[PDB]
């Protein structure tokens, strides 16, 4: 009986460690003997340790996660795809947590419960990746969302943080209800919720004249929920406001971790499933709308966080183009784009968190940064040129596949939209380089140097960005491996 | 002004280290989490200057 | 006919939830929608769910809403708005949703028209499943804690998040 | 003559055990 | 409760025991298993101590880190031992005590 | 010297201590006694 | 015609939730309550479908959804309370500072 | 609202639900025509494809 | 179904007479404890005192203050009175003496108890008095707080019985009454009932001399009467529940032919009367807690102990395979 | 069978009639306290706990040891939450 739980050793460990950290934090934060010490950094270090130990347990026991698969079948399904997705998610959580210690210390955010909620949302995303049924998928999504709603309002005395929390809660509950309606429609039409049963019932018919309208609308409503989750237009307007209003570590965590978990969910619910190109048209049109709106709105922005939010919207559009084309290379390029965007976003948010010690708010605040910190200005410029897609930087892969799929799938309007949006994006990205290098403002802002954690992470991500294309084979091979694990 | 300077310059190594730690501990604040905890953190007297040297 | 009565009561009560000027009244009309839903569930034969909707939705959730909305003392000026200008947009959206969505089962689940013939003698009765009857409670309890226990525990995790968030966001200790 | 902080001594022993265990882990893998 | 240990991907090494008991897996711990366990416990205690100095709770923080490390280290060692006994990991040592005993 | 801390805890928080003992008995019986009875029956 | 009538009951509850969203631009408490109506309509669909198909999976999900609804209402009302406390009012003109 | 206003609204909604019942009966009565129309249109498409596949 | 309303009235009307005479009995017992007589002039031995009081309230002019919630002000006592009445449809008095043999009767009773809080909260807000509103809020919070312990005790009895049918809960006690092995649970249940009924020592609404105004201070005539009748009917119901769950219901004390002679309805009535006497004896014996003190007792004492007893009983029963 | 619910409905109708008769015969001759929200939250959590206990309590005879321990884990998570409540002063009205 005990050995059946080898399939869930990582989750058992991380949940138990989170419980331990909760008890430790509550017991010693209320202690008069120790003068009620802030424990955000202590619990943060212990939780980074817990995340790393979970990653070791998951990575080392690669075959053991598939043990007792018949017994666990009606709860989840673990395979190669979920294995690598979960490893990536844990690494992203670890990097995000490592970027939080200066924020805890200098801002004096003393709440250790922030770390505990991040850990619980990580457990939720772990369960999302391995979900293989609509019920499990919904429950894990909801655990994740509730943790995010709480942490987005963590600065409970701030107008911005409370506003972001309120908008987040209302719109997220709305979208979750829509998705649950879709699940109910599918269940009523097919009498099934397991992904295998859904795969069998739907395969071979798609829209054959006598089309189950219940299955169609279930797919539609579930897709609307997923598109809300990935910040895709027109279900996107929550994301810029929430990203801006939340505390910057919260924004950093939301811009990376939840995308990996929900794209895993999207690939396992639909690609593994079967319906007409209708859903592919849904993601195609949403990708086009996302690129256009993201580009223009980012061009309009004067603040750094809002610009990064709209940039992320544009890039999810670029990524969803790979889902729409419905090929093995489409899934491979989607995974590659998600990986590269995650690394680039962590680079950018390490820079933003480093500059937030001096309260960077506007793009104009970066004036004369090439003088006051030359190495930092170059690192941010490498990231911005990677964002713009200029070769030989790592960001060029997304542009390359966007145009490759279009000229193959036969699309030319898509190629035109990609060209125009790429040029607009290049403009509003190089505006930041112009501000740091070309302008000569009357008043300068001198920024406090960053801590060791952010500098190490920045150095590693900058080396990856400048040099990934010299030796890119492991990423290509591992993404190809994952793409095939979905079908065979 | 002579009084505060004479007080600071005559402190021993142990007192210098104690006040360095205190200065670090009270440099910033999180009054919101203090209110959640139901406590009020007060600046220790060794870190408060006499009123006769303040601009007011 | 009874379904028509319950449907009409729920329709009017829900309209009152979304259209009452006083939010306290909106919460009380929400309790009436939940009572009506419980009656519908009793018609379905699911007594445990009918009672649990009273225990949880009215006994716990609606009490939470009532406690909060009463202590707010909301003045009508901060939330009032004339809704006549929303008749066209609501008409369009509601008509589209109505036609597409109230008849979504008609093609898949074609109704059996009631003939002028006693089709109730064609009811075949199997006594094998009636020897030992399970209540809806026992049927649910046979499954929750063994074959689908992971979802049960994840729901517990959701509740724990609720408790922690409630404390961290609102607590001001004395 | 003697280091008196017992928690610090325990932490020193823990760091030593970590280092020696890492060395042995590499040598026997 | 009907149980089934059958894994999706078959073992690539001789199966010494397909479902080894808890006590048997623990008794199968090798010196490498005790090395992994001790390293994880020591690193965790060290991180607890170092992260606990600023709040002033280095002792209790060491205890908490050590508990996390003991749990994770036992888990990792049990994983390795059970996987060796089930043939999922290279287990030439377990096969020696099976052919001989 | 953790032997009178338990004494002070029982003196100060008798309801909590009683609850812990009652629940602990309820958890100890199936975790320990039940496998003992299962093993005895098989032999 | 039983199933269609149960389904249209759930349908009117869902539609009323959508309408409550549409009609309450200045009343975010009723926006939250409309979302709760939508969640009740979905919970009923699962129960009705579970009865209709003679399958217990609908009921398990119905209980778990009730748990989700409770947690989401609790946290939502917490966020409402803190927003009200910061601003001193619930009017939507004071929760529109983030824009652009 | 007044109690009588609520009851008049409930009576109106009851009439609306009975009308919905009439609509459902009508939709059920036209299943055969709809399937026949679907079959004729499918035959049209299939004949057109088979004639176009010839070339 | 033509005979059902006859049974319903045969339940309801004697219940109202019993409530009217429970108020008289409480006045007589408190008086006798205090070396006085209590009602003894209006009728022989004061037996017409309830009739006179009810008729007085009927003739008293209703105020219905100039509030902006006139419908809710009047509906609040009707809600609580209907809720107090409807719990008796599932109560069995003897084998076969029950209106509705609900298979989910335990959960139905829990639902009724959960619904009871609304009359009190609506009375407070609809009364346009800050003092009535703060009292109603405190009373509602206390009631929901003790509902948790009541529910956990109900779960303990359910584990022993394995069925939500009240008649089956009684017939499960043929071997032994549950009050013998679960005596601390019975004590906790009786205290939780006291606190749930807003009764001494937990009677905040009676603490007017404590600067604590009740939720029904703005009520006159029959709205006030309905609140009072609801509370006393709930006291009778709580005594009945204590009898059913722990004292064997209609079962005799010993399974002997000498005890089996007298009807089980008499046994049930005797046990209910003993608990109704305890409600009054406790009111006469002790002072009352502050609101903060009783809330602390509810969340810090009775909840942990109820949860512990659920765990202990279930663990022992599954360990030795003594489950129903 | 739901047959035993009809007498309850007739009982409700009659009780409503009696209440209306009793209440109609005489007509012929700005401070937010967070602790109430908090007590509501705790009540909601433990109400859901009682809800999940009812199927478990009636089903202990068939789920045996596995169901017992799954419920125990559920309680453990919720009791960790309750301990967090206790230590943070949510249970103290002083
Ligand atoms: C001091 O505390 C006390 C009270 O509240 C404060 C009381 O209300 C009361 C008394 C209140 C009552 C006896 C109410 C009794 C009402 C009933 C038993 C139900 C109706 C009975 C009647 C005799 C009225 C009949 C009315 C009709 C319209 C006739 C219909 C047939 C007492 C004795 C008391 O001590």
């Amino acid at each position: 009986m005990f050995n059946l739980f080898l399939a869930v050793f990582p989750e058992i460990f991380i949940i138990n460690a989170t419980f331990i950290l909760l008890i430790h934090g509550v017991v010693f934060s209320t202690s008069k003997k120790y003068d009620y010490p802030p424990l955000a950094s202590n619990v943060g270090w212990l939780g980074l340790l817990s995340v790393l130990i979970t990653l070791l347990l998951l990575a080392a026991g690669a075959p053991l996660l598939t043990i007792a698969h018949l017994f666990w079948n009606n709860l989840f399904r673990r395979d190669n795809f979920t294995y690598f997705c979960q490893i990536f998610l844990l690494l992203s959580t670890a990097g995000t947590i490592s970027m939080c210690f200066d924020f805890f210390d200098q801002e004096r955010f003393d709440a250790f419960e922030f770390i505990v909620l991040i850990l619980l949302s990580t457990c939720g995303m772990l369960f999302m990746i391995s979900a293989y049924d609509l019920i499990a998928m919904y429950l894990a999504i909801e655990l994740q969302s509730l943790c995010f709603y709480v942490i987005a309002a963590s600065k409970r005395k701030s107008e911005f943080s409370t506003e972001a929390g309120l908008k987040y809660l209302i719109l997220g509950a709305f979208s979750s209800g829509i998705l649950l309606f879709g699940c109910s429609m599918i269940y009523g039409s097919t009498g099934a919720t397991h992904f295998d049963q859904l795969a069998k019932i739907l395969t071979g018919y798609e829209i054959t004249g006598a089309r189950s309208s219940g299955i169609f609308m279930g797919i539609l409503f579930i897709a609307v929920g997923f598109l809300f989750k990935i910040t895709a237009v027109p279900f996107h307007m929550w994301a810029p406001d929430i990203y801006e209003g939340s505390p910057t570590p919260v924004t950093a965590f939301l811009s990376i971790a939840p995308k990996i978990s929900i794209f895993a969910n999207i690939l396992r619910v639909f690609i593994y499933g079967s319906y007409g190109a209708t859903l592919q048209q849904i993601f195609f049109f949403c990708s086009i709308a996302s690129m256009i709106l993201g580009a223009l709105a980012a061009m309009a922005q004067t603040k750094v966080k809002r610009l990064l939010a709209y940039s992320s919207i544009g890039h999810v559009g670029y990524i969803c183009i790979g889902f729409s084309c419905g090929t093995i290379e489409g899934i491979q390029s989607l995974l590659i784009g998600i990986f590269i965007y995650a690394l680039m976003t962590m680079d950018a948010f390490a820079i933003v968190l480093a500059l937030r010690q001096t309260r960077v708010k506007y793009i104009a605040d970066l004036g004369a940064l090439a003088k006051t910190n030359p190495i930092l200005a170059i690192t941010f410029s490498i990231t911005m040129f990677s964002y713009a897609g200029i070769p030989p930087l790592a960001g060029f892969c997304s542009k390359f596949y966007l145009f490759f799929a279009a000229l193959g799938c036969g699309a030319y309007f898509l190629a035109l939209v990609g060209v125009v949006t790429s040029v607009i994006g290049c403009f509003y990205y190089i505006r930041l380089v112009k501000r740091m290098f070309f302008d000569t403002p009357r008043t300068w802002i001198l920024y406090e140097p960053m801590d060791r954690n952010k500098s190490l992470l920045l150095a590693m991500t900058s080396f990856f960005i400048t040099l990934f294309l010299l030796y890119p084979s492991p990423l290509f091979s591992v993404t190809h491996q994952m793409a095939l694990s979905l079908y065979l | 002004l002579a009084q505060i300077h004479a007080s600071e310059n005559s402190k021993s190594f142990e007192q210098i280290e104690v006040e360095r730690a205190l200065r670090k501990k009270y440099a910033r604040k999180d009054e919101d989490y203090d209110s959640m905890l139901g406590i009020t953190r007060e600046t220790p007297p060794e870190l408060i200057l006499p009123d006769n040297v303040l601009p007011g | 006919m009874i379904l028509s009565v319950l449907s009409s009561l729920a329709l009017v009560s829900g309209l009152m939830v979304v259209r009452a000027k006083n939010p306290v009244h909106s919460v009380l009309f929400f309790i009436l929608v939940f009572c009506d839903t419980s009656g519908l569930l009793l018609l379905l034969g699911l007594d445990f769910f009918a009672m649990i909707f009273l225990v949880v939705y009215i006994g716990a959730i609606a009490v939470l809403f009532l406690f909060v909305v009463m202590m707010f003392h909301i003045q009508i000026a901060e939330i009032h708005e004339e809704v006549l200008r929303y008749l066209p947009v609501s008409g369009i959206i509601g008509l589209i949703f109505w036609w597409e969505m109230f008849f979504i089962l008609d093609n898949e689940s074609i109704p059996l028209l009631p003939t002028q013939r006693n089709t109730t003698s064609l009811r075949y009765t199997v006594y094998a499943g009636k020897v030992r009857s399970w209540t809806n409670l026992e049927t649910l309890g046979n499954l929750l804690y063994t074959y689908y226990f992971v979802w049960f525990l994840v729901s517990s995790l959701i509740l724990l998040v609720a408790m922690i968030g409630a404390i961290v966001l609102t607590m001001h200790r004395t | 003559k003697v280091s008196e902080d017992k928690n610090r001594n325990y932490a020193v022993v823990a760091g030593v055990v970590a280092i020696v265990g890492s060395i042995g882990w590499y040598l026997k893998a | 409760m009907n149980t089934d240990i059958t894994a999706l991907e078959k073992a690539q090494y001789p199966v010494v025991d397909r479902n080894p008991a808890f006590t048997k897996v623990v008794g199968n711990f090798s010196t490498l298993d005790y090395l992994r366990f001790s390293t994880i416990t020591g690193i965790s205690v060290t991180v607890g101590y170092l992260s606990g100095i600023k709040p002033g709770i280095k002792g209790p923080s060491m205890v908490t880190g050590g508990l996390i490390g003991l749990m994770g280290g036992f888990m990792y060692a049990y994983q390795n031992s059970a996987g060796r006994l089930m043939g999922f990991f290279p287990n030439d040592g377990e096969v020696a005590s099976y052919q001989k005993r | 010297p953790v032997m009178e801390k338990l004494r002070m805890f029982v003196a100060q928080e008798p309801v909590v201590a009683a609850s812990c003992l009652i629940g602990g008995v309820g958890l100890f019986l199936p975790a320990v006694v039940r496998p003992i009875l299962d093993s005895l029956e098989a032999s | 015609m039983d199933l269609i009538k149960y389904f249209t009951f759930s349908m009117i509850i869902f539609i009323l939730g959508i309408w409550g969203i549409l009609l309450n631009r200045r009343n975010i408490l009723i926006m939250l309550m409309s979302i709760e109506l939508m969640l009740l309509a979905v919970n009923l669909n699962f129960l009705v479908f579970s009865v209709s198909l003679d399958d217990m999976m609908g009921q398990v999900f119905a209980l778990l959804v009730l748990t989700v609804a409770a947690a989401e209402s609790a946290i939502g009302l917490a966020i409402f309370v803190i927003t009200f406390r910061v601003r001193g009012t619930i009017a939507v003109e004071f929760i529109n500072s983030i824009q652009g | 609202v007044k109690v009588l206003t609520y009851f008049g609204m409930t009576l109106a909604a009851f009439a609306f639900w009975q009308s919905m019942d009439k609509v459902h009966v009508w939709i059920a009565l036209h299943q055969d025509e709809k399937q026949e129309r679907m079959e004729k249109e499918a035959e049209v498409r299939r004949v057109r494809a088979e004639l176009l596949r010839k070339a | 179904y033509i005979a059902v309303p006859a049974e319903i009235l045969g339940i309801i009307l004697p219940l109202l007479l019993g409530v009217a005479f429970l108020v008289l009995a409480e006045r007589k017992v408190m008086a006798f404890v205090q070396r006085r007589k209590g009602p003894d002039v209006v009728g022989s031995f004061g037996l017409l005192q309830p009739l006179a009081d009810g008729l007085k309230l009927i003739l008293k002019e209703p105020i219905s203050p100039s509030s902006a919630n006139f419908f809710l002000f009047r509906m609040a006592p009707v809600a609580t009175f209907m809720l107090s009445l409807v719990a008796w449809a599932v109560v069995p008095f003897d084998y076969g003496m029950v209106l509705s043999d609900l298979n989910i009767g335990l959960l139905y009773l829990f639902a009724i108890s959960s619904l009871g809080v609304y009359g009190i909260i609506i009375a407070g807000r609809s009364s346009n008095s800050k003092y009535a509103f703060l009292g109603a809020l405190r009373s509602a919070a206390q009631m929901v707080s003790y509902e948790v312990s009541i529910g956990l005790i109900l779960i303990t009895v359910l584990i022993c019985v394995g069925s939500c049918n009240l008649s089956e809960i009684v017939m499960a006690q043929k071997q032994i009454w549950f009050g013998i092995p679960l005596f601390p649970v019975l004590v906790m249940f009786f205290i939780s009932c006291l606190a749930e009924t807003n009764r001494a020592p937990f009677d905040l609404p009676e603490a007017e001399a404590e600067l604590v105004a009740g939720y029904n201070v703005e009520y006159s005539s029959m709205g006030f009467a309905l609140f009072f009748l609801g509370e006393y009917a709930n006291m009778i119901l709580m005594s009945g529940l204590c009898t059913l769950f722990f004292l064997g219901g209609w079962l005799p004390i010993l399974d002997l032919p000498i005890f089996k002679k007298i009807p089980g309805s008499i046994w049930f009535s005797i046990k209910v009367l003993f608990f109704l006497f305890l409600y009054i004896w406790v009111r006469a014996a002790f002072p009352r807690y502050r609101y903060d003190q009783l809330m602390g007792l509810g969340w810090k004492v009775f909840l942990p102990l109820s949860l512990a007893w659920v765990v202990s009983v279930s663990g022992l029963l599954v360990t030795f395979q003594w489950l129903p | 069978m739901m047959l035993e619910f009809a007498p309850i409905f007739i009982y409700l109708v009659i009780s409503l009639l009696v209440s209306l008769i009793l209440l109609g015969v005489p007509f012929l001759f700005s401070r937010f306290d967070i602790r109430f929200y908090l007590v509501s939250i705790l009540f909601l959590i433990f109400d859901l706990e009682v809800t999940f206990f009812f199927p478990w309590a009636v089903s202990l005879n068939k789920i045996d040891l596995f169901g017992f321990w799954s419920m125990m884990a559920f309680l453990f998570i919720l009791t960790i939450g309750f301990l967090y409540e206790w230590k943070r002063g949510a249970l103290d009205w002083e």
